[PDB]
RNA sequence: AGACUCGGUGAAAUCAUAGUACCUGUGAAGAUGCAGGUUACCCGCGACAGGACGGAAAGACCCCGUGGAGCUUUACUGUAG
RNA sequence: UAGAUAGAAAAUAGGUGCCCGUACCGCAAACCGACACAGGUAGUCAAGAUGAGAAUUCUAAGGUGAGCGAGCGAACUCUCG
RNA sequence: GACAAUGGUAGGAGAGCGUUCUAAGGGCGUUGAAGCAUGAUCGUAAGGACAUGUGGAGCGCUUAGAAGUGAGAAUGCCGGUGUGAGUCGCGAAAGACGGGUGAGAAUCCCGUCCACCGAUUGACUAAGGUUUCCAGAGGAAGGCUCGUCCGCUCUGGGUUAGUCGGGUCCUAAGCUGAGGCCGACAGGCGUAGGCGAUGGAUAACAGGUUGAUAUUCCUGUACCACCUAUAAUCGUUUUAAUC
RNA sequence: AGGGUAGCGGAGAAAUUCCAAUCGAACCUGGAGAUAGCUGGUUCUCUCCGAAAUAGCUUUAGGGCUAGCCUCAAGUGAUGA
RNA sequence: GCUGUAAGUAAGCUUUGAUCCAGAGAUUUCCGAAUGGGGAAACCCAGCAUGAGUUAUGUCAUGUUAUCGAUAUGUGAAUACAUAGCAUAUCAGAAGGCACACCCGGAGAACUGAAACAUCUUAGUACCCGGAGGAAGAGAAAGAAAAUUCGAUUCCCUUAGUAGCGGCGAGCGAAAUGGGAAGAGCCCAAACCAACAAGCUUGCUUGUUGGGGUUGUAGGACACUCUAUACGGAGUUACAAAGGACGACAUUAGACGAAUCAUCUGGAAAGAUGAAUCAAAGAAGGUAAUAAUCCUGUAGUCGAAAAUGUUGUCUCUCUUGAGUGGAUCCUGAGUACGACGGAGCACGUGAAAUUCCGUCGGAAUCUGGGAGGACCAUCUCCUAAGGCUAAAUACUCUCUAGUGACCGAUAGUGAACCAGUACCGUGAGGGAAAGGUGAAAAGCACCCCGGAAGGGGAGUGAAAUAGAACCUGAAACCGUGUGCUU
């Protein structure tokens, strides 16, 4: 999917502003159901 | 809508008379006839030729009367108040 | 060479109205314009430059503003890395 | 050289040969500079006597007379002796 | 009829005038509306009538309603007009005379003299500007004066290439960059190749000629590539001439 | 001559110097009629009344709030001087 | 009658019906997504096929030539198998544009208010990007609620600035019951069967179609009973399946369309004066001055060869519909949920539900599961983890017809006129001033001075002190003369 995703505020131990990504996991693996690589999750990889 | 037939001007400089038409100019709607002489001039002293009048016109044919020309039945074809005879 | 006279052409910053003296005094406490005196026919032209708290520039100094920017730090709180 | 491919053309005759730009000023009145503005504006040629010399002084080639002038010959300022 | 009060900024309260428009009613108007101008008039004020002149077609009045409703001052915006002032300036510079023209000339044309630059105020091209170029007329404004003139107006007319600078040849810096790697989207990077000259290679010279074009036109003499036509060399299409 | 780097930046033989005549962070548009306890300006007449410049608190003293001191309409009712 | 604005001249056209109006069609150079290559936009350079002209080359005419994907081919080997790639063909695919409007999604600020400020607010606004529509979004209950329960969604009112969130300050802000507009509900997945498929364990199961079946008061499967029958029918092409014939209405040019005379003034009447008329038409504008009866016009009525659009009926398609019993099976898995950090729900981590995001762990199978504002129990209601859906609504670049106690040239669009122009700037971009002769051009023949310009005269016209810088023509400002005075 390869998107900064999720990206909103990071609040502090006193709340000021700043903003984050939450980039969610991907590594790339030889696809072992098509023989080509792509990036891929571990949430699916179990 | 007229082509050299009889009218006679009412409502203009002089009226009572009657004449006979030449260019209607369908645009400015100013119509050409016997009764208007300017005093034009060139290079002589004076011109007379003839100018026009907007639509202050009426015709005459059976009554030997002005009356409002009315376009009738189509037989189109003129027909005016008492008397229908061609325009 | 400019300036100055004659011919030609012809701007400007400025400008509350003006027929615009001086002294001593008063007064926002340094007056062409006020009080009291003094002298001075009306109008010019060329020069000087004391004054018009003259012009030009909503004072560059100083201060105020719970005005603003830049900069520093063992000021606070945060942050990229 | 791999390869093409039957097997040329000496020197001869004849013809065929596209688009753009080309005028003018270009150390200037025409470019930038708001002006017909004493500014800048790469490059080539660059003669004669004197001189080491593209220096300097005077002249060829050639180009120009500078887009207000006539008077008087005071202050004052400026430029020169 | 008496009695008393009536200065006044900030500011509070009250009554009022006029403008534009609307609704309704009633009226005026070429036998001259509105506006404008003049005036010695009415009202306590803001204001309003009237007479006259100009003007050349719409307007008032009473009652009430809604308002972009009033301007002397913003270092206020715009426009016009002065003041300064016929005053400073007229943008380095050597011109003079004659003869013409013309309505009219210190300034225009012609000539003679004079003076100036001369590693230049000369001659040639690039960048650049875009018709300013030339002829014939014109002088309303422009020209820092005048102007019979101009780089201003009006009409008409002018720029010629197989060989010149360039393209159909090449390329660096750099730019773009299939596929591709990256990034939230946009898009960013970059190979292949490709574009891009100030450089590299490249076939031409002298004279003449117009008011205005010149290695472009003509005049003569030359060159490169190419096709077509023609033959003196080749000989399995090998290798040999030959690409 | 041809090219590159662009403003929360670049380049800087470093001066806070240059970045299309401007630089303690360019330029145009949009947010945006930003904000201002500050200055300046606020349009047609009359009539009646008529002050204050103090107390307190105020990251407040040139601002604000409340009480004072005014006005208007009701009410009280002779309480006031 | 015509040869636009825009005059004027000359040539010509037109009852054999021009010009003009409306609909269809033909052409539609070049640049531009630009698309054969390249490119300083509107220029250059090529390729291939065919075909013009040459003896022949140069030169031309037309057509064709990008990329991407998504299909069909062949071909592929770095390695034999065969994939990456490679050459070719097809596609009305897409790219781009825009109305700065309205919608959804991604990302996402600061001045400011707080009397300062960091939590916060402004604001989830701006701008940017993306996508689609003519409307979008949402959506058919894993609700709302607590009764005599109702049974998609959205919008308006109201509840309410209430309840609540909050450095409890600034401030923010619902929802439900109720009254209304519009009213619509449906298909998959799964368990079961048939078919074909590799593993054929010669066990059946997975892989692909068709059926089959779509839910809470539980439903379907499986077994059983009837309806229907290739149709009695419901069909509904705007979801529910996707194609086509044939009538009515509206739109794009238009036509008809009642009615008045005179006197005075006037340069000219449409006014005053009188006597008359139509009215399904006294709305409006023009007409030499103010018009129901002069013209255009309106009320009303008629009218479309062709094209479009919306509607209708037969074609047209396509379809079985209920009930019982519930032995056995199925009811959407790395999902739901928890924690951790965050967002969003009016709701700031607060006791904080409910919903979403990322990492990580990690349930159940109807005697089930979720909610009912922490959490457990009883009760009540509903059944996610798959999808579609008209109307009611928001806006108007634009067109048609209309309207205004809206402006009337320093106002109003910046723009009434040849304006996004001249102009300024390298460029993004910013941005002007300027309406009126008269009724009609009848726009000053002719004389005179003058080089001309300009003027005095004469004439056109009611008026030329209306004569083109032309209605009206104020004040500043400048003059000429003059009563009084210095
Ligand atoms: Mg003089
Ligand atoms: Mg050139
Ligand atoms: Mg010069
Ligand atoms: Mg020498
Ligand atoms: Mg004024
Ligand atoms: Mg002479
Ligand atoms: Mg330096
Ligand atoms: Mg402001
Ligand atoms: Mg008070
Ligand atoms: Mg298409
Ligand atoms: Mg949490
Ligand atoms: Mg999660
Ligand atoms: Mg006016
Ligand atoms: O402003
Ligand atoms: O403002
Ligand atoms: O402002």
């Amino acid at each position: 999917r390869k998107a900064s995703t999720g990206n909103r505020r990071s609040h502090a131990l006193n709340s000021t502003k700043r903003r984050w990504n939450a980039n969610l996991q991907k590594v790339r693996i030889l696809v072992d159901g098509k023989p080509k690589k792509v990036w891929v999750s571990a949430r699916a990889l179990k | 809508i007229k082509k050299g037939d009889n009218v006679k001007v009412i409502a203009g400089k002089d009226k009572g008379k009657e004449g006979k038409v030449i260019a209607t100019l369908p645009k400015k709607d100013r119509v050409v006839v016997e009764g208007v002489n300017i005093m034009k001039k060139h290079q002589g002293g004076i011109l007379e030729t003839e100018a026009a009048i907007h639509v202050s016109n009426v015709q005459l044919l059976d009554p030997k009367t002005n009356e409002p020309t009315r376009v009738g039945y189509k037989f189109v074809r003129i027909a005016k108040k008492s008397g229908e005879e061609i325009k």
